[PDB]
C-alpha cells in the first residue's frame, strides 16, 4: 500500500505478477452473446472434473465471471458481489446493471490499494453480462481496482500471445458460435500443455435465446465441452 | 389532512396537491407546493407530519439526483418507487419514523407508459390508475370508480380532477385553499397554472 | 500488529503460504479414496513414545454425521480448525435450514477460515492440508482437499504429506469408477503400507468411512425419516481383520 | 408573544412585542425578541425564551462562520435552513419555538422564512407568530397593500402589534420596530404600550371598546 | 501507522512519489475562453481491441454545471469523484444552491490533503482539473488540484505525461489580453496543444465543451477530426 | 540499535529515548527554585529567539498555592501543568482540600512513567520546578521526565544549571533562614541564577519571578515589577 | 514519528521546519498603529491566476494570519482558528484574545494525525488588554511573540533587515513600505502588485487585505523614496 | 391499531393427490377504505410457493427478503430450495426478529422435486411452525377458513376437484369477512405444471 520512488504500487505490481502464472481465461463478446473459456492450471487423472468449479462463477442470472489468480481470494470477492447484486435487486426491483456491479468490486480492490495495511487480493476477473442499457458487456478487473471493457480479452498466463491472436481473428460482426471457436483456438495455441483436452477446460456462454425474449446462462457440462471440441476440429 | 391526489390517464400522470399550510388556528400559507421533482420524468407529492414531510422529500430528491449523475441515466418510476418504499419501511421500525405519505407519478420512457404509485408511511406500496392520501380518498375513490376510463386524454384527466376537487370543496370540512396541478408525460413535468378558473 | 504477515514477493509468490505448504510436506501421510457407495479417509498414528495413548488422539474427526476430515502438517492447527468447522456447520447452516450443510459448502467455509489467516493482520497461515470426505442427498459422495491458501479441489483419490508423490502414483494405478467401498478400504490399506516405517497394525492406523446410514449409532428409535450417521471410524479390531487378509 | 414580518414595496417590516410570562406571572415587559444577526439579517423569537435565545444566538455564530469560509454573507434561504435543520435533529425532545428569519441579499431580494420547532420552514410575504398571532393577522391582513409607503408600513406593523398587545394576555410591554432595505436593517425605536395606546386611541379615534 | 512522514530535507516522499504517478498518467488539459472552458484528454496505448461504448471516458460530471478530469491512478480518481458528487448534492440540500466551482475544488483539495496526514493511508495518485460555471454567472472557471492538497485557478493548465511540453506551448500561445472569444478557437488552441504530445490520432484526442447554465457537450471522433485537419493544413501552408 | 522506542531496554539496562528526552532540558534556558520556611520562590531567566522576540514565559500558575517553572519543550510543560491544574481543581471541588505539593509530585511522576512504558508514545521532554505553600509549609520540587521527583531546599535546571546549584549548595544555611522576609528570598534567588549566566547582565525582560507563601498567593512578576531586583 | 534524537529534538518536528524553509516568504511587523502582514505569491507559472493565491487569511475581524510552507496543511488550522474565535464569542459575548487564539492553534498542532504540519503561521491581531500583537506558530506547538518576524525561504536575510529597520515608533505607513522593501530584496522575482500581497489589522477597521491597486501605489511610493540616496 | 387488521387479507393452502393448492384474496385496504384490488399475497421462489397475510408493508418486505435469500441459496447450493427447507428458513428468519416481529402469517406450499411428496406449512409471526398434512389457513378470516376447510376437505383430491374445494373454502370464508375479498387467485401445483386462476367474486 506504499508508493515506489517511480510512482508505482509495489504490492499491486507483485500481485499482477502472481496472476501472470495462473491458468488462462478468455472473454469474447459477439453480436448475439458472450463466450467465457478458461484453462485449469495443474491437473491429474484423479482430479474430479465432473462436480468441479474453479474458474467460472455465476454472480447473478445475467452476469458471470472468469477468474485468474488465487481461488480463495476470488471466492471472498464473488460472495460479496453476489450480495451487492441482491441488495440492488431488493432496493430497486431491477437486476443490477453490469457496470455498477463491476465498479463496486473494483472499488473494494482499490481499497486494499489505499488503506488498512492488508495485502491486495491476487485476482483478476473477466465479467460477462447482459443488461437492458448496453446489452452485452465484457469487463476486466485487476488488483489495482482498475476496470475496462472489451470486445475480446484474456487474463492470467500468456496474455501477450493470446491477445495478438484475438486481435488477428476477431471481427465486430461476429456470431457466438464463431466466438466459441475463436476462444478454443486461442487457448489451443497458448497452452503450456501437450494438447487441449476436455478435462482441462471450463466453458460458459450468455445468449439471448431466439425462442423467448430473455437471457440464458449456460455453464457447459464436461461432456458438452468434449463435444464442442470435436466440431471445431481439435478432437 | 392535506389533499394529495393522483390520476394516470393514457399518456400522462397528473398530480394535484392542496396549497394550504395550517398550524393550529391559522392558515399560514395559501400557496404551498407539496411536491419535489425527483428526475425530469418523475415527480413526488407528499403529506403528513409538519417537519418530516419536506425533510423526507428533499432527502429522496438528493438521493435520486445523485444516482442520476453517478450513472448519467434516469431510474425508472418503478425503480424510484421501490427505493422510496424501502426507505419508509426502514423508518417505520426506527426510533422516530417519518410520518409521511407519498404519491409518485412518472413517465417510463423505456416503456413509454405513465405510472402512478401510492405509498404510505409504513412503506405500503401499490400501483394504481388513481390514488389519494388521507380523508380525500374517502370522497374521490368512488368518484373515479364511476367516471374514470383507461384511455382518457390529458385534457379529459384534468376535467376528471376538476370534478374531484369540486366534490372536496363541497363536502370536506377544512379549507384547503385550492390545488396545484402538475403533468408528467413524455416531455417531462409542467405546471398547469389555469386551475383557479376553467 | 494490524498488518498482513503474508505479502507478495517481487516474483509474485506468497512466502508464508509456500512455507506452510513445506510444513504440510513434512507431515505424516494421509489419503482419501472415493468409492461408488463410499469414501474412505486414512492416516498413520505416529506415536511419539510407546507410553503415549494412541486412541486419545483424533487424527480422523467427525465434522457432521455425514462429513469427516483428516489432515497432514501441524496437529494443533488442525485441532482448532475442526472445532471452528463444527461450530460453523451450526451457526451458518443448521441453525438456519435445520439440516447439516452439504460437503462442498462446509468445505467452502473451512477454506474461508484458512484464507482469512492468509490475509488478516497479525497472523500466520494454518500449517495444514485437510482431506474432507462426505455425503449429502443432492451431490452424493465427495472428497476434497484444502490447502493453507484456502484453495480446495475435489478428488477421486489423493494423498498428502511426506510420501504423497509415491502414493498419488500408487492410487492412480488402482482407482476405477466402479469400486465398491470394501475395495477402496483395501486399496487404502495397501497405499498406507508403503509410507509407514515401523509397526503397521490397527493401533498405528486410523481409518474412517463415509458409507451407509448406521441406525444403531443414532442413539434413539422412533423417527424413521432420521436414519443416522454415515460417518464411521473403524475400530482397531476391524482394521486388523482386514490386514490378515492382505 | 406577538411577532410579525411582512414584505412590501419598500422592503420588509418587522415588529415584535416585549413580554415574557411564566404561567400567569408577567416575568418581564422589556425583553428583546429580535436578534440582529448581521447588518442585513434579523431573527424573531416566539415560544420558549431560552430555546429561541440560545439557538438564534448560535445561528449568528454559524452565519459568521459562513462569512469567513465563503467570503460572502449567508443567504436568508441558507441561514433559515441551518436553524431549521438543527431544530429538526431535536424533534420530539420538547423544544418550543416559532421564528422568522428576515433579510436582504442581492440574489434573493427581501426574503422572509418562517421556521418552527416542528421543523416547518416556509418562504412567504406575511407571517405572524405567537399567542397574539391572530390578533395581528386581523389588523394587518385588512390594511395590507403591496404599495404601502415606508411610513405607512411602519405604522401598520406597530399598530398590528398594538392590537395584539391589547387583546392577548400574553402579549404587551412595548413594540420594537425594524425596517429592512437594500442597505440592511434600520431600527425604528421602542414604543411603550403604556403611552402608545392612548396616543393611537386619541389620534386614530379607535379602541371604542375602551373606557374613557 | 504513519506512512506519509517528513524526510531530513523537509519532503514528504509519499506525496512526492504520488506526483510521479500523475506524471506517468495520460495527459489532460483545460483552457478557458471568454465565455467557455474546454477540457481535453489523450487516450492510452497498452492494448487496443476495447469497447468504447461502456469504458469510462476521462471527463466526469460532478454536478450539471461542473466537470472533473484527472491524470494519474484511474482507480484513485473514482473515489475522489464519488465524494465530490456526494458533496455536490449535500451542498444543494443544505444551502439551496449548487456548489461554486471554487467550493467543489476546495472540497476535493481538502480530501487529498487529508490523506497526506492520516495513519495507514497512502496519498492520492491523482491531480485534477475541475471546470465549470458558478450558478447564475457567466465568468468561466478552471482549477487544478494535486496530491498534496494545493489548489489554484488557471487561465489554462495541463497535467500528466509531457505536460512539461504542453505548458511551454500554452505559455506563449495563450494571450490573457485575448482569451479565445469563440467556443471554436478555444477548441482549436486545445487541439494544437494536445497535438504536440499525442503523435497524430482522432481516437487519441477527446474534447468536452462546458458553457454557462449546465450546457456541457462531448464531441465526436469526426467533430474533433475537423480541427485535426485545419491545424495540420495551416502548418503545412507555411 | 536500541534507541528506536521507549518500549526497549539496552543490554546495560538503560532506556535511551528517556535519556535523550532528558537532553532537551539541557538546551532549556536556566531556571532556579529555592525556599525558606515561610516562602518559596521561582526565578526563571527567559530565553529569546531573536532580539525582536518575546523572552518566552517559563512560569505557569497551577492553583492559588502552587505553581511551576519549565526547562525544555514548552508544549510538554503545558500538557503537564494542565494536568496539574485539573488535579488541584479536583482536590478542591471534591474534598474542599488544597492539594499537597508532595501529592502533586507523585501524580506527575506517575503521568511521566506511563509515557516511558508504552509503544507509540514518547517520554515528556521537559523538567519542572514546583513550588507551593500547603498545610506543611513551603515546598520545592524537581521533576525529571524520567518520572523522578525530588524535594529540595533549592535547585536549578536548564543550561549551565550547575553554577546556581553550586551557589545554592553553599548558601543553604543563609537562605533557609529568610523567614518573614520576602524580598530577601528573591534576592538570593537572583543572586543564584547569575552564577549560571555568561550571555549577559540579566535585564528587565530576561527575568521572571514567582512567589508563594504563608499569606501570599502564588503570583508571577514580570518586567517593571521585577526592576527592583536587578 | 515521536522519536527523540540524541540531541533531544524531535526528528519529525525538525524536518517539518526544513519544509517550512522551502516555502514562500511571509513578513509581519507590529506597530502601535496596527500590524502589517505581507507575503510572496510565488506563482509556479504565468498562466496561474495570482489572485487565487490565498496566503493571508481572515480568522476574525480582529485577527489575521499569513502562512509559509506546505500551505495545504493550513486549511485545518485556519478552520480550527475560526471555530475557536467564533465559539469564544458565542460562550463569552466578546472577542478572543490574540494570544488565546494562537495557543488554541498551537494546541491543535501538538496532536500527533500521522505527522506534524508542514507550515508555520504568523498570527497578527489586536485586543484591548495587550494591544497590537504578532505571533509565530511553529508545528512544534510552540509560539513566540515578535515585534517583527519573517518566515520561509528569505527569512534569515529578512530577519537581519528587520533587526535594522524596526523601532518602537514606526508609523503604519512606514511599516507597510518596510514590508514591501524587504520582500523586494528577498523575492526571486521583481516585486509587483501581482506577486506580492499586503494586509493589515487596525483597531478601528479590523483585518483588511489590500487590493492590487492599493498595493501598486505603495510599490511606486517605495521606489521613489529609495531613489533619493 | 392491531397491525394484523389494518390492511386485511387471507391465504389458504391444501394438499391433494400428487398436488398442492394455495389461494389468496386480492384486497388491500386501509381500515374501512378499500384501496387496491390487485394486491396478490402469494409469491414463488422456483417451485416453492409462499403466501403472506398481515401488515402489507411486512408482506412486501418479507417477499423481497425471501427472494434475496433463495437467490443466494441457489447460487451457493447450485439447486433450487425445497419446501421443507424453505420452511425452516422462514421459521428462523422470523424468530430472528423475536422482540420486534413482522406482523404476518406466512404459508408455504410446494412439491418436493425429489420425493414428489406434497408439502404445506404455516407459521405464527415469530416463526412457530404449524405442520399439517391437510390444510393451513391465515388472515383476518382465519376462523371462517378453519370452518370451511374442516367441513369441505377430504384426503386425495384430484387437482381439478381440489381446485373446487379450495375455491369454495376461500370464497365463502371471504364473504363473512369485512376486510377480505375484492378478488381471489388460486394456484394449482403439480410436479410438472402450475395453473393460476382468477376467481369471480363479490366486489363488496
Ligand atoms: C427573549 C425572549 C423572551 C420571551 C419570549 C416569549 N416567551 C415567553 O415569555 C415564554 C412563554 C411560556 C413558554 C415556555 C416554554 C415553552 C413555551 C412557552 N416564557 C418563558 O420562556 C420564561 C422566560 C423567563 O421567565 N425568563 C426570565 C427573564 C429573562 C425575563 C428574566 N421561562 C419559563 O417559562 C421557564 C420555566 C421553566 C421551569 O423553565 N423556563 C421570547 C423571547
Ligand atoms: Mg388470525
Ligand atoms: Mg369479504
Ligand atoms: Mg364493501
Amino acid at each position: 500500500t506504499i508508493f515506489s520512488p517511480e510512482g508505482r504500487l509495489y504490492q499491486v505490481e507483485y500481485a499482477l505478477e502472481s496472476i501472470s502464472h495462473a491458468g488462462t481465461a478468455i472473454g469474447i463478446m459477439a453480436s448475439d452473446g458472450i463466450v467465457l473459456a478458461a484453462e485449469r492450471k495443474v491437473t491429474s487423472t484423479l482430479l474430479e472434473q465432473d462436480t468441479s468449479t474453479e474458474k467460472l462463477y455465476k454472480l447473478n442470472d445475467k452476469i458471470a465471471v472468469a477468474v485468474a489468480g488465487l481461488t480463495a481470494d476470488a471466492e471472498i470477492l464473488i460472495n460479496t458481489a453476489r450480495i451487492h447484486a441482491q441488495n440492488y435487486l431488493k432496493t430497486y426491483n431491477e437486476d443490477i446493471p453490469v457496470e455498477i456491479l463491476v465498479r463496486r468490486l473494483s472499488d473494494i480492490k482499490q481499497g486494499y490499494t489505499q488503506h488498512g495495511g492488508l495485502r491486495p487480493f491476487g485476482v483478476s476477473f473477466i465479467y460477462a453480462g447482459y443488461d437492458d442499457r448496453y446489452g452485452y458487456q465484457l469487463y476486466t478487473s485487476n488488483p489495482s481496482g482498475n476496470y475496462t471493457g472489451w470486445k475480446a480479452i484474456s487474463v492470467g498466463a500468456n496474455t501477450s500471445a493470446a491477445q495478438t491472436l484475438l486481435q488477428m481473428d476477431y471481427k465486430d460482426d461476429m456470431k457466438v458460435d464463431d466466438a466459441i471457436e475463436l476462444a478454443l483456438k486461442t487457448l489451443s495455441k497458448t497452452t503450456d500443455s501437450s494438447a487441449l483436452t476436455y478435462d482441462r477446460l471450463e466453458f460458459a456462454t450468455i445468449r439471448k435465446g431466439a425462442n423467448d425474449g430473455e437471457v440464458y446462462q449456460k455453464i457447459f457440462k464436461p461432456q458438452e465441452i468434449k463435444d464442442i471440441l470435436v466440431k471445431t476440429g481439435i478432437t | 389532512m392535506d389533499i394529495i391526489l393522483g390520476i394516470r390517464v393514457q399518456d400522462s400522470v397528473i398530480l394535484a396537491s392542496s396549497k394550504a399550510v395550517t398550524r393550529g388556528i391559522s392558515v399560514l400559507k395559501d400557496s404551498d407546493d407539496k411536491t419535489r421533482q425527483l428526475s425530469p420524468h418523475t415527480l413526488m407529492s407528499f403529506a403528513g407530519e409538519a417537519g418530516d414531510t419536506v425533510q423526507f422529500a428533499e432527502y429522496i430528491q438528493a438521493n435520486i439526483q445523485l444516482y442520476s449523475i453517478r450513472e448519467d441515466y434516469e431510474l425508472s418510476p418503478q425503480a424510484v418507487s421501490s427505493f422510496v418504499r424501502q426507505e419508509l419501511a426502514k423508518s417505520i421500525r426506527s426510533r422516530r419514523p417519518y410520518q409521511v405519505n407519498v404519491l409518485i407519478g412518472g413517465y417510463d420512457k423505456k416503456k413509454n407508459k405513465p405510472e402512478l404509485y401510492q405509498i404510505d408511511y409504513l412503506g405500503t406500496k401499490v400501483e394504481l390508475p388513481y390514488g389519494a392520501h388521507g380523508y380525500s380518498g374517502f370522497y374521490t375513490f368512488s368518484l373515479l370508480d364511476h367516471h374514470y376510463r383507461p384511455d382518457m386524454t390529458t385534457e379529459e384527466g384534468l376535467d376528471l380532477l376538476k370534478l374531484c376537487v369540486q366534490e372536496l370543496e363541497k363536502r370536506m370540512p377544512m379549507d384547503f385553499k385550492g390545488v396545484i396541478v402538475k403533468i408528467v408525460d413524455k416531455d417531462g413535468i409542467r405546471q398547469v397554472d389555469d386551475f383557479q378558473a376553467q | 500488529y494490524s498488518f498482513s504477515l503474508t505479502t507478495f514477493s517481487p516474483s509474485g509468490k506468497l512466502g508464508q503460504i509456500d512455507y506452510a505448504l513445506t510444513a504440510v510436506k513434512q507431515g505424516v501421510t494421509s489419503l482419501g479414496i472415493k468409492a461408488t457407495n463410499g469414501v474412505v479417509i486414512a492416516t498413520e498414528k505416529k506415536s511419539s513414545s510407546p507410553l503415549a495413548m494412541s486412541e486419545t488422539l483424533s487424527k480422523v474427526s467427525l465434522l457432521t454425521p455425514d462429513i469427516g476430515a483428516v489432515y497432514s502438517g501441524m496437529g494443533p492447527d488442525y485441532r482448532v480448525l475442526v472445532d471452528k468447522s463444527r461450530k460453523v456447520a451450526h451457526t451458518s447452516y443448521k441453525r438456519i435450514y435445520g439440516e447439516y450443510p452439504p460437503t462442498k459448502l462446509l468445505v467452502s467455509e473451512v477454506a474461508k477460515i484458512m484464507q482469512e489467516a492468509t490475509q488478516s493482520g497479525g497472523v500466520r497461515p494454518f500449517g495444514v492440508s485437510l482431506l474432507i470426505a462426505g455425503h449429502d442427498e443432492f451431490n452424493g459422495f465427495s472428497l476434497y482437499q484444502v490447502d493453507p491458501s484456502g484453495s480446495y479441489f475435489p478428488w477421486k483419490a489423493t494423498a498428502i504429506g511426506k510420501g504423497s508423490v509415491a502414493a498419488k502414483t500408487f492410487l492412480e494405478k488402482r482407482w476405477n469408477d466402479e469400486l465398491e467401498l470394501e475395495d477402496a478400504i483395501h486399496i487404502a490399506l495397501l497405499t498406507l503400507k508403503e509410507s509407514v516405517e515401523g509397526e503397521f497394525n490397527g493401533d498405528t492406523i486410523e481409518l474412517a468411512i463415509i458409507g451407509d446410514e448406521n441406525p444403531d449409532l443414532l442413539g434413539y428409535t422412533g423417527i424413521p425419516t432420521d436414519k443416522g450417521p454415515r460417518f464411521r471410524k473403524l475400530t482397531s479390531q476391524e482394521i486388523n481383520d482386514r490386514l490378515e487378509a492382505l | 408573544t406577538t411577532t410579525l414580518a411582512f414584505r412590501f414595496q419598500g422592503g420588509i417590516i418587522v415588529a415584535v412585542d416585549s413580554r415574557a410570562t411564566a404561567g400567569n406571572w408577567v416575568a418581564s415587559q422589556t425583553v428583546k425578541k429580535v436578534i440582529e444577526i448581521n447588518p442585513f439579517l434579523l431573527g424573531t423569537m416566539a415560544g420558549g425564551a431560552a430555546d429561541c435565545q440560545f439557538w438564534e444566538t448560535w445561528l449568528g455564530s454559524q452565519c459568521r462562520l459562513h462569512e469567513l469560509r465563503e467570503k460572502e454573507r449567508i443567504s436568508v434561504a441558507a441561514a433559515s435552513k441551518i436553524l431549521s435543520n438543527l431544530v429538526y435533529q431535536y424533534k420530539g425532545a420538547g423544544l418550543s419555538m416559532g421564528t422568522m428569519i428576515c433579510g436582504y441579499t442581492r440574489k434573493e431580494g427581501p426574503t422572509i422564512y418562517y421556521v418552527d420547532s416542528d421543523g416547518t420552514r416556509l418562504k412567504g410575504d406575511i407571517f405572524c407568530v405567537g399567542s397574539g398571532q391572530t390578533f395581528a393577522y386581523g389588523v394587518l391582513d385588512s390594511n395590507y397593500k403591496w404599495d404601502l409607503s415606508v411610513e405607512d408600513a411602519l405604522y401598520l406593523g406597530k399598530r398590528s402589534i398594538l392590537a395584539a398587545a391589547h387583546r392577548d394576555a400574553y402579549s404587551g410591554g412595548s413594540v420594537n420596530l425594524y425596517h429592512v432595505t437594500e442597505d440592511g436593517w434600520i431600527y425604528h425605536g421602542n414604543h411603550d404600550v403604556g403611552e402608545l395606546f392612548w396616543k393611537v386611541k386619541e389620534e386614530e379615534g379607535s379602541f371604542n371598546n375602551v373606557i374613557g | 501507522r504513519a506512512l506519509s512522514i517528513f524526510s531530513p530535507d523537509g519532503h514528504i516522499f509519499q506525496v512526492e512519489y504520488a506526483l510521479e504517478a500523475v506524471k506517468r498518467g495520460t495527459c489532460a488539459v483545460g483552457v478557458k475562453g471568454k465565455n467557455c472552458v474546454v477540457l481535453g484528454c489523450e487516450r492510452r496505448s497498452t492494448l487496443k481491441l476495447q469497447d468504447t461504448r461502456i469504458t469510462p471516458s476521462k471527463v466526469s460530471k460532478i454536478d450539471s454545471h461542473v466537470v472533473l478530469s484527472f491524470s494519474g491512478l484511474n482507480a484513485d480518481s473514482r473515489i475522489l469523484i464519488e465524494k465530490a458528487r456526494v458533496e455536490a448534492q449535500s451542498h444543494r440540500l443544505t444551502l439551496e444552491d449548487p456548489v461554486t466551482v471554487e467550493y467543489l475544488t476546495r472540497y476535493v483539495a481538502g480530501v487529498q490533503q487529508r490523506y497526506t496526514q492520516s495513519g495507514g493511508v497512502r496519498p492520492f495518485g491523482v491531480s485534477t482539473l475541475i471546470a465549470g460555471f458558478d450558478p447564475r454567472d457567466d465568468e468561466p472557471k478552471l482549477y487544478q488540484t494535486e496530491p498534496s492538497g494545493i489548489y489554484s485557478s488557471w487561465s489554462a493548465q495541463t497535467i500528466g505525461r509531457n505536460s512539461k511540453t504542453v505548458r511551454e506551448f500554452l505559455e506563449k500561445n495563450y494571450d490573457r489580453k485575448e482569451p479565445p472569444a469563440t467556443v471554436e478557437e478555444c477548441v482549436k488552441l486545445t487541439v494544437r496543444s494536445l497535438l504536440e504530445v499525442v503523435q497524430t490520432g482522432a481516437k487519441n484526442i477527446e474534447i468536452t465543451v462546458v458553457k454557462p447554465d449546465s450546457d456541457i457537450v462531448a464531441l465526436s471522433s469526426e467533430e474533433i477530426n475537423q480541427y485535426v485537419t485545419q491545424i495540420e493544413q495551416e502548418k503545412q501552408e507555411q | 540499535n536500541y534507541d528506536g522506542d521507549t518500549v526497549t531496554f539496552s543490554p546495560t539496562g538503560r532506556l535511551f529515548q528517556v535519556e535523550y528526552a532528558l537532553e532537551a532540558i539541557k538546551q532549556g534556558s536556566v531556571t532556579v527554585g529555592l525556599r525558606s520556611n515561610t516562602h518559596a520562590v521561582l526565578v526563571a531567566l527567559k530565553r529569546n529567539a531573536d532580539e525582536l522576540s518575546s523572552y518566552q514565559k517559563k512560569i505557569i500558575k497551577c492553583d492559588e498555592h502552587m505553581g511551576l517553572s519549565l526547562a525544555g519543550l514548552a508544549p510538554d510543560a503545558r500538557v503537564l501543568s494542565n494536568y496539574l491544574r485539573q488535579q488541584c481543581n479536583y482536590s478542591s471541588l471534591v474534598f474542599n482540600r488544597k492539594l499537597a505539593v508532595e501529592r502533586a509530585g507523585h501524580l506527575l511522576c506517575d503521568k511521566a512513567q506511563k509515557n516511558t512504558q508504552s509503544a507509540g508514545g514518547r517520554p515528556y521532554g521537559v523538567g519542572l520546578l514546583i513550588i507551593g505553600y500547603d498545610k506543611s509549609g513551603a515546598h520545592l520540587l524537581e521533576f525529571q521526565p524520567s518520572g523522578n521527583v525530588t524535594e529540595l531546599y533549592g535547585t536549578a535546571i536548564g543550561a549551565r544549571s550547575q553554577g546556581a546549584k553550586t551557589y545554592l549548595e553553599r548558601t543553604l544555611d543563609t537562605f533557609i533562614k529568610i523567614d518573614g522576609n520576602p524580598d530577601e528570598l528573591i534576592k538570593a534567588g537572583v543572586e543564584a541564577i547569575s552564577q549560571s549566566l555568561r550571555d549577559e547582565s540579566l535585564t528587565v525582560d530576561n527575568l521572571s519571578i514567582a512567589i508563594v507563601g504563608k499569606d501570599t498567593p502564588f503570583t508571577i512578576y514580570d518586567g517593571e515589577a521585577v526592576a527592583k531586583y536587578i | 514519528v515521536s522519536t527523540f534524537s540524541p540531541e533531544g529534538r524531535l526528528f519529525q518536528v525538525e524536518y517539518s521546519l526544513e519544509a517550512i524553509k522551502l516555502g514562500s516568504t511571509a513578513i509581519g511587523i507590529a506597530t502601535k498603529e496596527g500590524v502589517v502582514l505581507g507575503v510572496e505569491k510565488r506563482a509556479t507559472s504565468p498562466l496561474l491566476e495570482s489572485d487565487s493565491i490565498e496566503k493571508i487569511v481572515e480568522i476574525d475581524r480582529h485577527i489575521g494570519c499569513a502562512m509559509s510552507g506546505l500551505t495545504a496543511d493550513a486549511r485545518s488550522m485556519i478552520e480550527h482558528a475560526r471555530t475557536a474565535a467564533v465559539t469564544h464569542n458565542l460562550y463569552y459575548d466578546e472577542d478572543i484574545n490574540v494570544e488565546s487564539l494562537t495557543q488554541s492553534v498551537c494546541d491543535l498542532a501538538l496532536r500527533f494525525m500521522s505527522r506534524p504540519f508542514g507550515v508555520a503561521l504568523l498570527i497578527a491581531g489586536h485586543d484591548a488588554d495587550d494591544g497590537y500583537q504578532l505571533f509565530h506558530a511553529e508545528p512544534s506547538g510552540t509560539f513566540y511573540r515578535y515585534n517583527a518576524k519573517a518566515i520561509g525561504s528569505g527569512s534569515e536575510g529578512a530577519q537581519a533587515e528587520l533587526l535594522n529597520e524596526w523601532h518602537s515608533s514606526l508609523t503604519l505607513k512606514e511599516a507597510e513600505l518596510l514590508v514591501l522593501k524587504i520582500l523586494k530584496q528577498v523575492m526571486e522575482e521583481k516585486l509587483d502588485e501581482n506577486n506580492a500581497q499586503l494586509s493589515c489589522i487596525t483597531k478601528q477597521d479590523g483585518f483588511k487585505i489590500y487590493d492590487n491597486e492599493k498595493t501598486a501605489e505603495l510599490i511606486k511610493e517605495l521606489k521613489e523614496k529609495e531613489a533619493a540616496e | 391499531s392491531d397491525p394484523s387488521s389494518i390492511n386485511g387479507g387471507i391465504v389458504v393452502a391444501m394438499t391433494g393427490k400428487d398436488c398442492v393448492a394455495i389461494a389468496c384474496d386480492l384486497r388491500l385496504g386501509s381500515q374501512s377504505l378499500g384501496v387496491s384490488n390487485k394486491f396478490e399475497k402469494i409469491f414463488h421462489y422456483g417451485h416453492v410457493f409462499l403466501g403472506i397475510t398481515g401488515l402489507a408493508t411486512d408482506v412486501t418486505t418479507l417477499n423481497e427478503m425471501f427472494r434475496y435469500k433463495t437467490n443466494l441459496y441457489k447460487l451457493k447450493e447450485e439447486r433450487a430450495i425445497e419446501p421443507e427447507t424453505f420452511t425452516q428458513l422462514v421459521s428462523s428468519s422470523l424468530y430472528e426478529r423475536r422482540f420486534g416481529p413482522y406482523f404476518v402469517g406466512p404459508v408455504v406450499a410446494g412439491i418436493n422435486s425429489k420425493s414428489g411428496k406434497p408439502f404445506i406449512a404455516g407459521f405464527d409471526l415469530i416463526g412457530c411452525i404449524d405442520e399439517a398434512k391437510d390444510f393451513i389457513v391465515s388472515g383476518t378470516a382465519s376462523d371462517q377458513l378453519f370452518g370451511m376447510c374442516e367441513s369441505l376437505y377430504e384426503p386425495n383430491l384430484e387437482p381439478e376437484d381440489l381446485f373446487e374445494t379450495i375455491s369454495q373454502a376461500l370464497l365463502n370464508a371471504a364473504d363473512r369477512d369485512a376486510l377480505s375479498g375484492w378478488g381471489a387467485v388460486v394456484y394449482i401445483i403439480k410436479k410438472d405444471e402450475v395453473v393460476k386462476r382468477y376467481l369471480k367474486m363479490r366486489q363488496d
